[PDB]
RNA sequence: GUGGGAGAGGGUGGUGGAAUUCCCGGAGUAGCGGUGAAAUGCGCAGAUACCGGGAGGAACGCCGAUGGCGAAGGCAGCCACCUGGUCCACCCGUGACGCUGAGGCGCGAAAGCGUGGGGAGCAAACCGGAUUAGAUACCCGGGUAGUCCACGCCCUAAACGAUGCGCGCUAGGUCUCUGGGUCUCCUGGGGGCCGAAGCUAACGCGUUAAGCGCGCCGCCUGGGGAGUACGGCCGCAAGGC
């Protein structure tokens, strides 16, 4: 219980799961939910589906903290990034703005096998 | 590195005649001042070989000069050597 | 004796006093190393692209110098010393390149 | 294709060895802070070469951003 | 020689921001992670996601290329110092001083070795989870040497253009890097593509020759046995010639 009533939502996709976190504008979080919050266990957390059940949670979850206007912000690229962006676009939130913040490593480090060919 | 005063400097110094910028002499002389200073950065930054190349690649030309002296005129070539001071 | 350019970026909360200190072992520093100042400008505070010591903005100094090479490295570490430094770089100066001319 | 504009031709009279002045090298950043292609700014090799090294100089005084935030999407 | 030019050519010192990991603080709750699907693993001693501060190690995003430099290996944030090669213009100087080069000597990616340091990420070996008929593998979670620095060794390679070096001659067209000029264009050095003549078993090469010629060096002589055995030299060893 606070009524911050405007905040940041910040959105975390990777190719394996997506998880948002919705925070005072400060960026200390109020609120958060992800595919496996839902009851999705395996893979299907990656799912578009399964983020668009995790933005409508954390952004249902942010209304009862009397939050209106809302800032998004974008890390990563995976499955259901846009779906969750959607998702809170008429959440009942009002989305102020989209930014994607996906942090690019200047090449500091050795990626693991996976990652590779590339640095 | 090299100034354009200390290049005049050696090069009339060792000019057969005025005006005389090509000659054994003072080709030898140049070589000579080029080679010292590379030397002298070698004992320092020894680990750089790539000019250590080029410090090999002057010292050849150099004797090269030299021998070439040496077979026309034997006076100047040790004229030249005293002068200069090498063969330690 | 080479022509170089000596780039200062100090605190820009400095009041007029610690500020006049700073310049002041600035000149003195550098007349110890041996640069004769050609020319100088003073730009003030400027609103920084990045936060440099948390701070977002910063007060610029440019001296355009003439000095010995041999100890221009040995300039900046001094340079470097006071904490209400916080960049330099220095730069032998080069004749402009005109693009669109 | 960039046929939008070229950043050489959309400025006048400048130095491309000055990396205190913010308000033209400005215009060869991108939305982000990177460097822009030969495409978009319309420069030559000799210039565009000449241009990524001022422009680094320009960073590291903190004149000209490494990075930026991506606007809108 | 004089005057100019371009460059990730080399060595030393200093320095900049992004990211990963770890630590500290805030806020915050039930999972995160990972896969074809999972599990091991991590998380209620509060992880994942988010903000702030700090420590350290390694590599330099965009520019960036079909680009540049170097004899080769190879070289990429930025700054300064030291230093090698090279190109053009002038037509000034010496006067064949040239080319090649057995042996010698130096350089020589990665891995590996010795001594000392360092250790973030990655990761042989190794410890686990899967898959499978089995799986001493591919996939997943960990992880030591090592990868990094200094000094000294090692001397290998698909060390490749699978094309030794130098010089002369033999249509052009086109793209490009870098000089000069009376700057549509001409002229010189370098990197590509298509092609005259010619060459080639063919593929292809074709002023960057694999064409026409001269000089000098290295090398080949059916496949396996075998880059093995013996001897010698080198190496701390692994092993090399
Ligand atoms: N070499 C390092 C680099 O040098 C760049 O600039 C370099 C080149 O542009 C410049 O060229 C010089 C110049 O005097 C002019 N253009 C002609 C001259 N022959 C060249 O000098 C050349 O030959 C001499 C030996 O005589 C060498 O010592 C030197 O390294 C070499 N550049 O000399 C500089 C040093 O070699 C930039 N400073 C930077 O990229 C970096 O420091
Ligand atoms: N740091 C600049 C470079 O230093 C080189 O040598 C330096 C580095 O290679 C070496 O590593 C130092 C280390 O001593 C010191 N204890 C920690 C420091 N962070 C390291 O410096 C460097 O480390 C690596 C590269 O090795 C880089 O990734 C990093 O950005 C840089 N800080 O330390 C040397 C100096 O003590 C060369 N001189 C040349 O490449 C260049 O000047
Ligand atoms: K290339
Ligand atoms: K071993
Ligand atoms: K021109
Ligand atoms: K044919
Ligand atoms: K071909
Ligand atoms: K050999
Ligand atoms: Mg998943
Ligand atoms: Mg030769
Ligand atoms: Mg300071
Ligand atoms: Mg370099
Ligand atoms: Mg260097
Ligand atoms: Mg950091
Ligand atoms: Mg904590
Ligand atoms: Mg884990
Ligand atoms: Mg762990
Ligand atoms: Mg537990
Ligand atoms: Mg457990
Ligand atoms: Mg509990
Ligand atoms: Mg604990
Ligand atoms: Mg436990
Ligand atoms: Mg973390
Ligand atoms: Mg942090
Ligand atoms: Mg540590
Ligand atoms: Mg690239
Ligand atoms: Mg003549
Ligand atoms: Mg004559
Ligand atoms: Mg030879
Ligand atoms: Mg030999
Ligand atoms: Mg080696
Ligand atoms: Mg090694
Ligand atoms: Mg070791
Ligand atoms: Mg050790
Ligand atoms: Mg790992
Ligand atoms: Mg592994
Ligand atoms: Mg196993
Ligand atoms: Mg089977
Ligand atoms: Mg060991
Ligand atoms: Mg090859
Ligand atoms: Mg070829
Ligand atoms: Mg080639
Ligand atoms: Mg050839
Ligand atoms: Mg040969
Ligand atoms: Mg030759
Ligand atoms: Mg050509
Ligand atoms: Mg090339
Ligand atoms: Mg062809
Ligand atoms: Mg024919
Ligand atoms: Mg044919
Ligand atoms: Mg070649
Ligand atoms: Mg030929
Ligand atoms: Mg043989
Ligand atoms: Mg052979
Ligand atoms: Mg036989
Ligand atoms: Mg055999
Ligand atoms: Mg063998
Ligand atoms: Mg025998
Ligand atoms: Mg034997
Ligand atoms: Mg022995
Ligand atoms: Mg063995």
């Amino acid at each position: 219980k606070r009524q911050v009533a405007s905040g940041r939502a910040y959105i975390h996709a990777s190719y394996n799961n997506t998880i948002v976190t919705i925070t005072d504008p400060d960026g200390n979080p109020i609120t958060w939910s992800s595919g496996g919050v839902i009851g999705y266990k395996g893979s299907r957390k990656g799912t578009p589906y399964a983020a668009q059940l995790a933005a409508l949670d954390a952004a249902k979850k942010a209304m009862a903290y009397g939050m209106q206007s809302v800032d998004v912000i974008v890390r990563g690229t995976g499955a259901g990034r846009e779906q969750a962006i959607r998702a809170l676009q008429a959440s009942g939130l009002q989305v102020k703005s989209i930014v994607d913040d996906t942090p690019v490593p200047h090449n500091g480090c050795r990626p693991k096998k996976k990652f590779r060919k590339a640095s | 590195p090299i100034t354009k005063e200390e290049k005049q400097k050696v090069i009339q110094e060792f000019a057969r005649f005025p005006g005389d910028t090509g000659s054994t002499e003072v080709q030898v002389a140049l070589l000579t001042l080029r080679i010292n200073r590379l030397s002298e950065h070698l004992k320092v930054h020894k680990k750089d070989h790539h000019s250590h190349r080029g410090l090999l690649m002057m010292v050849g030309q150099r004797r090269r000069l030299l021998r070439y002296l040496q077979r026309e005129d034997p006076e100047r070539y040790r004229a030249l050597i005293e002068k200069l001071g090498i063969r330690g | 004796m080479r022509r170089y350019e000596v780039n200062i970026v100090l605190n820009p909360n400095l009041d007029q006093s610690q500020l006049a200190l700073e310049k002041e072992i600035i000149q003195r520093a550098l007349e110890n190393y041996g640069a004769r100042v050609e020319k100088v400008e003073e730009l003030g505070l400027r609103r920084l692209a990045y936060p440099i010591a948390k701070d977002p903005q910063g007060y610029f100094l440019w001296y355009q110098v003439e000095m010995p090479e041999d100890r221009v490295n040995d300039l900046a570490r001094e340079l470097r010393i006071r904490d209400n430094v916080r960049r330099v770089m220095v730069v032998k100066s080069q004749e402009p390149f005109l693009a669109n001319a | 294709p960039s046929r939008k504009a070229k950043v050489k031709a959309t400025l006048g009279e400048f130095d491309l060895r000055d990396y205190r002045n913010v308000e033209v090298l400005k215009r060869f950043l991108s939305e982000t802070g990177k460097i822009l292609p030969r495409r978009r700014t319309g420069l030559s090799a000799k210039e565009q070469r000449i241009l990524a090294k001022t422009i680094k100089r320009a960073r590291i005084l903190g004149l000209l951003p490494f990075t930026e935030k991506l606007v809108r999407k």
